[PDB]
């Protein structure tokens, strides 16, 4: 088969623990190739952790991520792991694997292939219910709209009509307030309030559903 | 170690060329890897060793230059090159990402349809008081917004959430909270948020006394 | 826990990631260092073996040199081509191993052989009761080859399965004791000299055999301390920062293996037709 690098699941671990997260080379001999650890956060770019070479063992780590991260490698199942150790609100990112070819004049001449990245979250935190608060004004095309506080973790999924209105459906992006999570959802309908609409939210985790009426004057 | 700035980034119309910029700190000769990061998924190598390119990409990426400076074209672009690009050095071993270019369409400048939305009547039942702005379909990015209180200044835990390019009218959308205990909310009457964008000299104003 | 034979290899990456262009430089003298080393040494074999006759003692010692000589030569360019054909595999990183042990051992004691047959041979004729008789000559090169083996077996262990250093006990039977044997007998040789009352042919071959310890000396000093001079600082200094170890390390395994290039001298004082030989190239090369 072609050369695959597959990854585990999301993490999410507690502030000052350790995590250890592996990355399955497939389809190529697994010594050949040097596995390299990448980071990348959301604020900021990509930052490279590491390599190892899974044949002799040598190891090279960034200045910054000494003491923190740490390869190993089990040839038998020909998988690399990277372990997190003292994890902090910080590390909060996405971590790649990076299939490494071997080069003449430098050690590494070319990065053919990644995983699909493996999404680490700290927090304190547990898992919490959202509490979903619909909220309307009180042109024919108003926009309506419920707002979500206070949900962990990160992942689920607003509805709107149960599937039946599509038009100008906009997700924001979810921000971190005190170690929870807050949603805001907007649509626009023109058949307010004679047509009620349902604010349809599903969270995966903590395997809530709730339907809420936006209501209002009006 | 080596510091990689890349350009800023640009705004791109389908079928012209465009060129992403990025500019190391010490001499690197040829190692500058060329990715790209789409939405939601890994960097696929592009160009390595800053010249050749990759067996699988299409033949309209060309990389170029050597030294300090170094250049990345696309021509021409279709909806499958809007995406993330990084440009890495793998000359000393601290290997150095840039910070990468958002590349975007480009079309007419529409203005934000802004809404004061009241906080819900139960808000104040469970102790709390969160206000919303919300802002959607406008061009350019840099929009301003802004709480207007009485007529003073006030910032404090304000959160401002700006979703990404929209896939099918390639727009931008933005929503403003104030989070206020309710015994400040009830003590205060006027509520303003205050939009200032440049699809108009004129600010947009969109106020909120009782109704 | 990660032996010495794991380490070689992950020195020369190290090597490689940290500072290109030291290792490319390295690789260029390496490269140079093993052409000259195998046009000597060819040359050498090819004069020891189908054109000298007398087969003396030293004849054999000498034999056995230019044989070392010749697989750390070869050994040379087994590094990098392991290194880059089969990276990883480190298995098979084996050859330049066993040869820097062969070139710390066998070249060291061979010289040290040739060194005590020259001085047994001005100062103290026996009458050939227990020295001489080639057969003897080969009896001590067999028991030589099998010390190499048996301190190659010893540091790196059965299946290269040692961990630690272990250094102590190799450099004082390893690297002082051949010293302090040379160092003793051009002692003695000076002692000799500077006492009056010898004739001229005898004080030739003194003077002749302190040039050719004296040689001897220089190579010790120059292609060995380095190398056992960083495995005594590592083990009584661990404070010394990795970078440092890390280039001293690399370029007195360089010195080591300049040895094999260095190494020729000797063979002058062995015997008088290498020079001969040596001349005879020339002139076929000229014309």
């Amino acid at each position: 088969s072609q050369v695959q690098l597959q990854q585990s699941g999301a993490e999410l671990a507690k502030p000052g623990s350790s995590v250890k997260i592996s990355c399955k080379a497939s389809g190529y001999t697994f010594t050949s190739y040097y596995i390299s650890w990448i980071k990348q956060t959301t604020g900021q770019g990509l930052k490279y952790i590491g390599f190892i070479n899974p044949g002799s063992g040598h190891t090279n780590y960034n200045e910054k991520f000494k003491g923190k991260a740490t390869l190993t490698v089990d040839k038998s199942s020909s998988t690399a792991f990277m372990q997190l150790s003292s994890l902090t609100p910080d590390d909060s990112a996405i971590y790649y694997c990076a299939r490494g070819a071997g080069g003449f004049l430098r050690i590494i001449t070319k990065f053919d292939y990644w995983g699909q990245g493996v999404m680490v979250t700290v927090s304190s935190a547990q898992t919490t219910a959202p509490s979903v608060y619909p909220l309307a004004p009180g042109s024919s095309t108003v926009t309506l709209g419920c707002l979500v506080k206070g949900y962990f973790p990160e992942p689920v999924t607003v509805t709107w009509n149960s599937g039946a209105l599509s038009s100008d459906v906009h997700t924001f992006p979810a921000v971190l307030q005190s170690g929870l999570y807050t949603l805001t959802s907007s649509v626009t309908s023109s058949t307010w309030p004679s047509q009620t609409v349902t604010c349809n939210v599903a969270h995966p985790a903590s395997s809530t559903k709730v339907d809420k009426k936006v209501g209002g004057s009006g | 170690d080596t510091v990689l700035t890349q350009s800023p980034a640009l705004a791109v119309s389908l079928g012209q060329r465009v060129t992403i910029s990025c500019r190391a700190s010490k001499s690197v000769s040829t190692y500058i890897h060329w990715y790209q990061q789409r939405s939601g998924q890994q960097p696929k190598l592009l160009i390595y060793s800053a010249s050749n390119l990759e067996s699988g990409v299409p033949s309209r990426f060309s990389g170029s230059g050597s030294g300090t400076d170094f250049t990345l074209t696309i021509d021409p672009v279709e909806p499958d090159d809007i995406a993330n690009y990084y440009c890495q050095q793998i000359n000393e071993l601290p290997y150095t990402f840039g910070a990468g270019t958002k590349l975007e369409l480009k079309r007419a400048d529409a203005a934000p349809t802004v809404s004061i939305f009241p906080p819900s009547t139960e808000r104040l039942a469970t102790g709390g008081a969160s206000v919303v702005c919300l802002m959607n379909n406008f061009y350019p990015r840099d929009i301003s917004v802004k709480w207007k209180i009485d007529g003073t200044e006030r910032r404090d835990g304000v959160l401002d959430s700006v979703t990404d390019q929209d896939s099918k009218d390639s727009t931008y959308s933005m929503s403003s909270t104030l989070s206020l205990t309710k015994a400040d909310y009830e003590s205060h009457n006027l509520y303003t948020c205050e939009v200032v964008h440049k699809t108009s000299s004129s600010p947009v104003v969109k106020s909120f006394n009782r109704n | 826990e990660v032996p010495l034979f794991h380490l070689f290899a992950r020195l020369d990456e190290e090597l490689h990631g940290t500072f290109p262009g030291l290792w490319l430089a390295l690789m260029a003298v390496h490269g140079a260092i093993f052409l000259a080393g195998l046009v000597l040494n060819g040359l050498a074999l090819y004069v020891f073996c189908c054109r000298t006759r007398a087969k003396t003692p030293s004849v054999i010692y000498t034999i056995n040199l230019v044989v070392t000589d010749l697989l750390v030569g070869l050994s040379l360019p087994t590094r990098f081509a392991v290194y880059y054909g089969a990276r990883g595999c480190l298995r098979c990183a084996f050859p330049h191993v066993l040869g820097y042990f062969l070139n710390m051992h066998c070249s060291i004691w061979f010289l040290t052989c040739i060194c005590v047959d020259r001085y047994l041979a001005i100062v103290r004729p026996e009458g050939s009761r227990r020295c001489r008789q080639p057969a003897c000559a080969r009896a001590v090169c067999a028991f030589v080859w099998l010390a190499a083996g048996a301190v190659t077996l010893s540091v790196l262990g059965v299946t290269g399965s040692r961990p630690c250093c272990r250094v102590f006990a190799l450099t004082v039977l390893e690297f002082l004791l051949p010293l302090l044997v040379i160092s003793v007998f051009t002692g003695r040789i000076m002692c000799a000299l500077s006492r009056p009352g010898l004739l001229h042919q005898g004080r030739q071959r003194r003077v002749r055999a302190m040039q050719l310890l004296l040689t001897v000396l220089i190579i010790f000093l120059v292609c060995f301390t380095p190398f056992h001079a960083r495995q005594v600082a590592v083990a009584l200094w661990p404070d010394m920062p990795h970078h440092t170890s890390l280039v001293v390390y690399h370029v007195a395994v360089t010195l080591s293996s300049l040895n094999s290039c260095m190494n020729p001298i000797v063979y002058c004082f062995v015997t008088s037709g290498f020079q001969a030989t040596v001349r005879g190239l020339f002139g076929q090369h000229g014309h």
